[PDB]
Parts: structure tokens; C-alpha cells; sequence
RNA sequence: UUCAGCGUUCUUCGGAAUGUCGCGCAUUGGCA
RNA sequence: ACGAGAACAUGCGCGACAUUCCGAAGAACGCUGAA
């Protein structure tokens, strides 16, 4: 069974969902800092009972149920940042697309707590492309990545406009390279075949859905800001929040009109409030593109990565 | 576990009873749309279940019969997390006040035993299961 | 009649999951528990799993006969090392692989870092047509955990011993490149084998050269 | 005529499976249970199992004549210790090995901490051809559990007693490096005779140095 | 076993278990091939999961010398009805199976009887449901 | 323009043991 | 002054051998709601 090193470069930030979403009240975000401090709840609680401010915390959250940010409260009580460090697990830069972060999706971490990409996630991303076996393909868990390459990126819905959604996802930063080891059986999989399939699937994704998405005014704004890099080859979307055109094989196997109609029927059946009320197939199915931006105001497509294979 | 107001024990049977009491038909547009606890949905219930499950796994991995200090701190956070959720959503508030979960966590804290925490976790699990059953 | 004793450590390079059954599970909690020692409630690696993976790896490596249906049809080396129940050709197993227990060194290491022995991974199966997902929570032994492995070899034939230990070394190499436990093709179960001491515990066989 | 009583404990290093059949098994339950005392429903280590395993290991250590078909062809020391059945050469066995019974102290150690005496183990077999796994559940005695042992040695010839006990020690040493019961080549039935107590219960023989 | 009397007064027994599987067996010629469908789509795996739950309670009581059901055993039985309810809500075929076989109703009877024999009898009936489901597939 | 996340999946499907022995020998009987 | 008296159904013997709890399975799909 041939073994190939698999290097993944993240063109656009990737969030693999640990399975945990944290409310703004749980974390500390300072807009001027542009830094969010992840706080282990039980320790913060214990700290606030020790200081006697726990009653004040409870009254604060009750007073403003819709907005319960910790930063505000901690500032209101004049608690020093040195005092904060005790109940702060770590700190990560924030790429806000709007103000105050509404909620945070935390990246997946092991029992040791090092950030890593599950070989299961990569395998599934490849499998979506390569369908058309799967015990012969082997994908390993990623080598743990340095936390310096993790930041929070705002979720922006791009459909005739760029609207920042109330979702924030810790994501592997752009430029970061993730290393995996792939083992394949010559009688089932050839690495040239895998790479060619991925390239063809990308091309199908680009010509059937991406171009129509660009034609919308929000897509034009996304492209003007640098949303589509020139290099974007072999492209795999491994991130959460990428969208319906990936993770499904409709655009990879069906004609553009046929694939659009089938996906539209699927969305009408599953989401009867957004697409069920609609009576006609729109220009793009699904309607909305997913995008992150940066402080340099450079836009990135969510979860877009380039895959390199070496013998 | 504990006895509620008007002298009713907390049981999985009581979980079924409290889930079915707050069930209302409320048919809309000639179609039946079941609503629980004045509109509580399954997503909020699953969120609360995840809150429970983290500490449940932590306790289940432990061998001692007494809750450790970190378990007690997690239960205090659980009290805070329920209060934050009850605040934002009226349906979550109604569910919490009808199921007496925010008081059962205090009962578990005072008992300071693995068995009482496991039974409370089972009770919350039965709440989720019976909400799924009556949906 | 000599017995050679090999002791050492199996080290978890990636989260390792060996399935266990009959474990009640809470709704929304771990639904795929790893095998655990009932007394200490600690993760354990069954010697049956190690023996099966090593035997399968070695048998496939030397080469299965075409249309092989049984384990008793393996190559004679595999039959001598791991046994054979063939009717009229029953062969003893020189390898006696035992249950690998969670080492006290790795347990103390974890307790120093306040880390649990078994991580919980969240995975899902996504439909590639409707994009409907089915979330699963699994249990994997945390990376860097070590297990005390203890293997007994029996010296039935003095001449055969050197080739047998060469085959055991080959099987260890196979199991290092290969995974142990389930979901290996999705990254789980990568392991490392270190040796503490190869000693002859019964008889006068000289195991220092091994 | 003297009788020396050897009383002690056997400790389950790894899970012990001595099978006992005769009962139809429920679908999805354990297919192969362990032998259990009927009255206490507690597992037992049969004296026949211990005697047979000790005799086999001692015969392998002393040596087997080429093409040995019967157990009466063993060495004269083995026939002296464990008994013989030849026509005109019936040798009474000096060793009477009793059934080991689960220790009350191990029972208390398990009743507290609420641990079951036996553990269900979920294994599978993976076909060489279809690569299809067929599962099974086997009962094993838990590692912490300990079995009280009881052996009687009859001093028929006072001269050989030391030598006979040496053989016994050798056999026990072998049994410590070997396993007991079934499935021991995949990690089952590892034991140790940590507790020994030797006393001349009948007669006037001197067992102080035994 | 005379475990229970079902609506219309039919007894619950291993022969009844064979009949209940037989009544809820349909032949649907999906893709031309005739396929057996039990309880409007019950799968082997779902029934095996339900059988796993019974086994965990069973190993406790079956091993136990005492006749009366232990309080923890009674807890596991209450949990079983909660799991029954959960699986019924999560799968229509499982709800159909529970309604037709009356397995959930029986667990309450086993709790009322507090007897090892009525428990073993409930376990036997559940096992027959599984065995007959295998035989008629 | 601001303010917020919300809803849905919570494990699934297979495989559930199999094959091998199922007492043998001595006395006794039988033959001589 | 019982078809009787004397007479251990006994000796030897491992419920054992072969058997991976595996195979497949991206934590992510829609984007909207309120003011």
C-alpha cells in the first residue's frame, strides 16, 4: 500500500466543529483589543463567588438578557486583566466583519487539547469528490497545529450583499499548512487518479455554481476585495460552513439545470421557510455564498484548501 | 432524587408526566403542529443536554462516590448556563421552572454524591426522550 | 522447554478506539465506548486484538493462498507462531500475547496534566445528496497514553526460534505502519512498540542474542 | 502416613475463562459462559483444570518421549506426583488438587465499588476471504478477583517428598509463566500463586521447611 | 409465559411473538426483487439495539440468586421504558414495533411483579421477537 | 441602520458466533 | 447361625484448540429573524 504525505494549505479559513458553540457572555471580547479571551466557566464562577461579584454578575445577565458580554461586566466592575488571566484559557485574534461578537464556534481539539484536523474530515472531503474502495484509502489525523495559526473569523452571507451573520468560528488561519499521511492500495487508488478527480470536481464546482454566484452584486464585491485568489489546481473544501454546492454530489454528476432543480427541491423539502415559500428556481441554488474577511479587508472563501501529495 | 412542591417525587415517570402536561396541540392552517412548554423546540433541549453531558462524562469517568471540587464548579456553571438560557428564551424558562431542574442541580450539589448526579442526568435524559416521544 | 518473556510499552500515536459492547449510554453522550478494564475502569488493549491484527498483517504480508477461507490455511510460519486448530494438524501457538493494561507511568503523567485518559471525538455522517447529517460521539484513548504489553514465547524448536522472532519483528513493524482498533482508515489507532527486556523466564535458552 | 495441606490464593492477572457448558444461551447474551459453582453462582477454578495444566506443563518441561500417545507414558516423577493408570502399575497420585473458590475478600472488594465478578468481552473474527467480522461475547473472571486454592500431598514415601515438592514448585512456576483455562494465547487466564501455606494436617511429618 | 393480555384479550407468549412478527410481515417488490418488511420498516440493527438494552438488565438479574428485582434493576427497567419512548419518537418503525409487541407496557408489569421469573419471562418474549424476526426475514 | 443567532440531525447499517472433538482406556464381557 | 461373608465403580484425563469489536461513516446544511 503506497503512502503519500498530504500537505494542506488553507487559502480560506477552515473551522472543523468540535461540537461546541459558546455564547458572548461566556467569552471576553474587547473590540479595541480585537482579542477574545476564552474563559472556562466553572473557574470564572468560582472567581466571582470569591470576589463577591457573583450576585452582581447574575443581576447583570438578568438586566440585559439579549446582550450579556463578559467584557462589559468585567469592565463595569473594574476587574484587572491580570485578575482575568486566571480564568482565561487562551486568547485568539478576531476578524470581525461588522461591534460585539454574538457567538463562537470552537475548533476541534484532542484530549491533550492540541488543535488537529480529524483524518475522518479529510477522508470525507476526498470521498465526496472520489465517488464514481474507501477502505483502501487511509487518512490519518493531522499533526497538531500551533495555536498561533488559529483565529476567529466572522461568518458573512454573500448574496447580492455582504451581510455579517451572527456566527463566529475559530478557524485555521490562511497560509497555514496541515500535514496528513495517506495510504492507498494500487489496485484501488492511484494518486494521479485522486488528484485528477479532485481537479475535475473543482472545475465542475467552479463552472456550474461559482460563476453564477460571482455574477450577483455581493459576489462582485467579494471578488473585488480579493475573495478569489489567482492560484485557486487541486482544491478541497474541508471547513464547516462551506455550503451545499460542496458536501454534495449533485453539481459533480448532474447537468447544471438538472442539478439546480434537484438541489432546489431538496432545499424546499428540508428548509420550508426560506426555500419552501419560494416558487421558482433562483439564479443560484443555494442562493447565498459563505465568506471570511480580515483586518486588511481581504476577503476569503470559507474552508477552501489546496492539497499537495508527495511520495 | 427529590420531592417537588405539593409532595411529588422526581422520577422518569414524573418526567413523562411533566412532558405530557405541557403538550398542546395548537393546530395551524389545518395542520397539527405539536408545541411543548409554550413553544420549546428540540434544539434548546439538546443544548441543555450537551451542558449536562459534559459534566456527566466527567463524573462517569471518576471512580470515587463523592463529587470532586471541579464537578461542583461545573454544577455551579450549569446553574449559571441555565439562568442565561432561561433569560434569553421564555420557553426555556418555562421548561426549567416546570421540570425543577435548576433546583435539582442544587439538590445534587448538597448531596455531593455520584449516584445522585447520575440519577439527575437520567432524569434530564428522560425529559429529552419523552419530549422526543410526544413530538 | 523454555519460555521467553517480552515486556514493553505500546504508545498511542493517535487517539486509539477499541470497541466495547453492552455499555449503557446517555442520550447525547458517548455512544461508542472504548474497551476498559472492569476493575480499574481504565482503557485496556485486549491481547486478542493485538494477536489478530499481527496475525492478519503477517499472513497478508507473506501472502494468502488463492481463495483462502479459514485462518488454519495460513502459511506454516503463521500457523506455528499463532497456532492452528486444523483437523489432524493441530499446532501450538508459541506467541502468547496478553492484555495490555494502562501503565501507571502514563496514568501519573496524565494526572499531573489534569487530562482524562479517554478523549471524546465528535464525528458525523453526511448524506451526499440531501446533506442530512447524523452526529456520532466516540471515545478514543488520549494520545501519549502507554500500555504495558507482555508476550510469552515458547521454545518448541530451538532452530525455529530465530526465524520466529524475525517474523515477530516483522509483525511488529507491520502493526506500527498499520493501525490497531477501529476507524484506522480515518486516522484512529496509530501506535508505537518499545521493548523493556527480552528475558528467558523458563529454561536455559539464551535470549540475550534476540 | 502423613498428609500435607497446601492452602493459598490464585490471583487473576488477566481475565480468566474456564468454560462450562450444559445451558442454552439467550440470543445476544454470552455464548460461552464460565464454569460457576451452582450454589454460590460464583465462578470456580476446577481442580481438574489446575491439575491438567500443571501436569501438561511439567511433562513438557521434563520432556516427552517421541510419539507419546497416553498420559501414563509421562516421566516416573509425573506419574508419581499426579497418578498413573497402567495395567499392573497403578500409582496412586500424591497430589489431590481441589476446586479453587472465589475468595470472600475478593467478593467483598467487588461488592464494594459495585463491580461484577465476571466481565463480558466482545470479540469478533474477521474472515480471511470476505473480510467480514462475526462477533461473539465471552464471559471472563475479572482481574481483581482471587481464588482460594487447596491441595493435599500424601507422604507415601518420605524420601521423595522434597523432590516431589520441587517438581510442584517447578510446575507452579511454569503455570505462572503460562495461562489457565481457555483463550490464553489471546490474553486470558494469566494467574499467580501469590499466597502459599504448607502444613502437615495429618500425621507427624515435618513440613516446616517445605 | 402469560406475560400480558393485549387489547382484544390476546395473551402475550412466545407463540404470540411468532404471530405478531407474522402479521406485521409484508413483501414489497422493491427494484423487482421481493423484500421482506417487518413492522412497516423495522431493521435488524434497531431491534438488536433494543435487545442490547434488555441484555444489560438481564445479565444483572439472571446472575442474581435473589428472586425479587433489585432496586437498581427496577431503575434500569424504568430507564428501558425511557429508551423505548426515545426510540419510538426517533423512529416510526420502532414505535410501530413497541405498539404491536407491547414490550413497553410489559416492562411496567415486570416492575409491578418485582419477580425474577416475570423478568426472565419478559426477556424470553423479547428474545423470541428477535428470533422470529430473523426467521421470517 | 442596528440587535440576534435560529432551526434540524444525537448515531446508522451489517455481521450476533462458527468449526472441531461430544468420552476414552483398564477390570468386566467376548474369543479361546 | 440371614445364597452368606470380604470387596471404594475406582484409576488416568486442562472444556480445550483457531478467531482484530471490525467495515463504511467530513460536525455541517439552510440563512434568516427582530427592531
Amino acid at each position: 500500500e503506497k503512502v503519500y504525505q498530504v500537505k494542506l494549505k488553507v487559502y480560506g479559513p477552515v473551522h472543523i466543529g468540535s461540537g461546541k458553540i459558546i455564547r458572548k457572555q461566556e467569552y471576553i471580547y474587547d473590540r479595541r483589543k480585537s482579542l477574545a479571551h476564552i474563559v472556562d466557566g466553572p473557574n470564572l464562577v468560582k472567581f466571582l463567588n470569591k470576589k463577591g461579584k457573583f450576585t452582581a454578575y447574575l443581576q447583570y445577565l438578568n438586566t440585559t438578557k439579549e446582550r450579556a458580554d463578559l467584557y462589559t461586566f468585567l469592565r463595569q466592575e473594574q476587574i484587572d486583566t491580570n485578575d482575568w488571566k486566571t480564568f482565561v484559557l487562551y486568547t485568539e485574534r478576531v476578524n470581525q466583519g461588522k461591534k460585539g461578537m454574538n457567538d463562537l464556534h470552537l475548533f476541534v481539539r484532542d484530549g491533550r487539547g492540541d488543535l488537529y484536523i480529524p483524518g475522518s474530515s479529510l477522508k470525507g472531503a476526498l470521498r465526496t469528490v472520489l465517488e464514481g474502495a474507501f477502505h483502501s484509502l487511509s487518512i490519518s489525523d493531522s499533526l497538531p497545529i500551533d495555536p498561533k495559526n488559529l483565529a476567529i473569523y466572522q461568518k458573512i452571507d454573500i448574496n447580492k450583499e455582504l451581510k455579517p451573520m451572527p456566527l463566529y468560528r475559530e478557524c485555521v488561519n490562511v497560509g497555514t499548512t496541515v500535514e496528513f499521511t495517506m495510504k492507498i492500495n494500487s489496485d484501488d487508488w492511484t494518486i494521479e487518479k485522486i488528484e485528477k478527480q479532485i481537479q475535475q470536481a473543482y472545475l465542475q464546482y467552479w463552472n456550474k455554481w461559482f460563476v453564477g454566484m460571482v455574477t450577483t452584486p455581493g459576489g462582485k464585491a467579494f471578488i473585488k476585495g480579493g475573495g478569489l485568489p489567482s492560484v485557486l489546481p487541486t482544491v478541497l473544501f474541508l471547513g464547516g460552513g462551506t455550503g451545499f454546492p460542496s458536501k454534495t454530489t449533485h453539481y459533480l454528476q448532474k447537468p447544471k439545470e438538472q442539478a439546480q432543480k434537484d438541489i432546489f427541491a431538496i432545499l424546499q423539502r428540508r428548509f420550508r421557510n426560506v426555500y419552501g415559500k419560494m416558487a421558482t428556481v433562483p439564479k443560484n441554488v443555494p442562493m447565498v455564498l459563505k465568506g471570511v474577511n480580515d483586518s486588511t479587508n481581504k476577503w476569503y472563501q470559507q474552508g477552501v484548501c489546496l492539497l499537495e501529495f508527495q511520495p | 432524587l427529590a420531592k417537588t412542591k405539593t409532595g411529588e417525587m422526581i422520577d422518569l415517570n414524573f418526567a413523562r408526566k411533566v412532558v405530557e402536561e405541557n403538550k398542546r396541540v395548537k393546530d395551524n392552517r389545518g395542520r397539527q403542529e405539536i408545541v411543548l412548554f409554550n413553544g420549546l423546540t428540540t434544539s434548546k433541549l439538546r443544548n441543555l443536554l450537551e451542558l449536562i453531558n459534559h459534566v456527566y462524562t466527567k463524573v462517569y469517568n471518576s471512580d470515587d462516590t463523592t463529587l470532586s471540587e471541579d464537578v461542583r464548579d461545573e454544577l455551579e456553571y450549569l446553574k449559571v448556563k441555565f439562568a442565561y438560557e432561561s433569560g434569553r428564551e421564555p420557553a426555556v424558562r418555562t421548561f426549567i421552572e416546570k421540570t425543577y431542574v435548576d433546583k435539582l442541580v442544587d439538590v445534587v450539589l448538597k448531596k455531593n454524591t455520584k449516584k445522585i448526579f447520575l440519577d439527575y442526568c437520567k432524569y434530564f435524559e428522560a425529559l429529552v426522550a419523552y419530549a422526543k416521544f410526544y413530538r | 522447554y523454555s519460555k521467553i518473556r517480552i515486556v514493553g510499552k505500546i504508545d498511542v500515536l493517535t487517539g486509539l478506539h477499541i470497541g466495547g459492547g453492552g455499555e449503557t449510554s446517555m442520550i447525547g453522550a458517548i455512544a461508542s465506548p472504548v474497551v476498559r478494564d472492569p476493575y480499574s475502569r481504565l482503557p485496556i488493549i485486549p491481547g486478542s486484538s493485538i494477536k489478530g491484527k499481527m496475525r492478519s498483517l503477517l499472513a497478508k504480508h507473506i501472502g494468502l493462498i488463492p481463495g483462502q477461507k479459514m485462518h488454519n490455511q495460513d502459511a506454516p510460519e503463521i500457523l506455528r507462531l499463532f497456532g492452528s486448530s486444523q483437523k489432524g494438524a493441530i499446532q501450538s501457538s508459541r506467541l502468547q500475547i496478553s492484555d495490555a493494561f494502562f501503565s501507571k507511568a502514563s496514568q501519573e503523567e496524565f494526572d499531573k496534566k489534569d487530562l482524562a485518559y479517554t478523549e471524546t471525538k465528535f464525528e458525523n455522517t453526511i448524506s451526499r445528496l440531501t446533506a442530512v447529517a447524523n452526529p456520532r460521539q466516540i471515545e478514543r484513548v488520549t494520545r501519549g497514553a502507554s500500555f504495558d504489553f507482555h508476550i510469552i514465547y515458547n521454545v518448541e524448536n530451538i532452530n525455529e526460534v530465530m526465524a520466529d522472532f524475525e517474523n515477530i519483528k516483522t509483525a511488529i513493524h507491520l502493526l506500527e505502519n498499520d493501525y490497531l482498533g477501529g476507524g484506522g482508515t480515518r486516522g484512529n489507532g496509530r501506535i508505537r512498540f518499545v521493548i523493556d527486556s527480552i528475558d528467558t523466564v523458563v529454561g536455559d535458552f539464551d535470549s540475550s542474542n534476540l
